[PDB]
């Protein structure tokens, strides 16, 4: 496991959200493991 | 019960700087997800920027980030946000937030952007 996406998916699961299907884990795959990316794309529901 | 008073808005001229405070009281702020959010005229509630108070992980939206700086000060209970390079686009009602879209907000202060 990318200890990179270890360290955002853990910052953004005590944020409240879940990986409830990985959906979170390929959320921030695709924005480069960025949290500010991913959170403006879950903004933009 | 949960309290949020900002403070610090105010007219600054492009490439101003500011400052905005927010007092928080009746929740565990010392170790909490603190938000910053904003209302640009015409627009809906977006997120600016957060921080959790226990660890200091600091994060902002793409379009300010580099610009503002948030931070806390868990003995005064207060969260901060420095505002550097003022845009118009950067005009908005600001508020903090115990969540991302700006649900559990404060009464929020101006911040207006134009030239002198």
């Amino acid at each position: 496991a990318d200890p990179r996406l270890i360290e955002s998916l853990s910052q953004m699961l005590s944020m409240g959200f879940s990986d409830e299907g990985g959906w979170l884990t390929r959320l921030l795959q695709t924005k480069n493991y960025d949290i500010g990316a991913a959170l403006d794309t879950i903004q933009y529901s | 019960e949960v309290q949020l008073v900002e403070s610090g808005g105010g007219l600054v001229q492009p490439g101003g700087s500011l400052r905005l405070s927010c007092v928080a009281s009746g929740f565990t702020f010392s170790n909490y997800w603190m938000y910053w959010v904003r209302q640009a005229p015409g627009k809906g509630l977006e997120w600016v920027s957060t921080i959790n108070t226990g660890s200091g992980a600091a994060y902002y939206t793409s379009s300010v980030k580099g610009r503002f700086t948030i931070s806390r000060d868990n003995a005064k209970n207060t969260l901060y946000l420095q505002m550097n390079s003022l845009k118009s686009e950067d005009t908005a009602v600001y508020y903090c937030a115990t969540d991302l879209r700006g649900a559990q907000r404060g009464q929020g202060t101006q911040v207006t952007v134009s030239s002198h």
